[PDB]
């Protein structure tokens, strides 16, 4: 009771138990769908003009 | 362009003095194109 309590000491006050540690698993949420993609002959367009016909 | 007897009384290639201030020019055209939406994207199909 008086000799053998858990203080913290110097050593276990560490700035690592924080630091090394992310933020990730505490600011994303789970998403569970497919990434946007497409190539760009859809998203800017064809070039009309550079062409025999 | 004061005076309504010169401005109401004259021809087909002739118009006021106060004309000069049509400074901008305008042209304006439209147009045809396409938009293609698939898988839950969009774009033009012409670019140019």
């Amino acid at each position: 009771l008086l000799r053998g309590f858990e203080s913290s000491l110097r050593g276990s006050r560490v700035r690592t138990q924080i630091d090394d540690k992310s933020f990730i698993p505490y600011t994303w949420q789970m998403i569970d769908v497919p990434l946007a993609a497409a190539k760009t002959s859809f998203i800017a367009g064809l070039d009309t003009r550079q062409q025999l016909a | 362009a004061t005076s309504p007897a010169a401005v109401l009384g004259n021809t087909e290639t002739v118009t006021a003095n106060t004309a000069t201030l049509l400074t901008a020019l305008n042209i304006y055209a439209k147009n045809y194109n396409v938009l293609r939406i698939m898988s839950g994207m969009g774009g033009l199909a012409y670019a140019n």
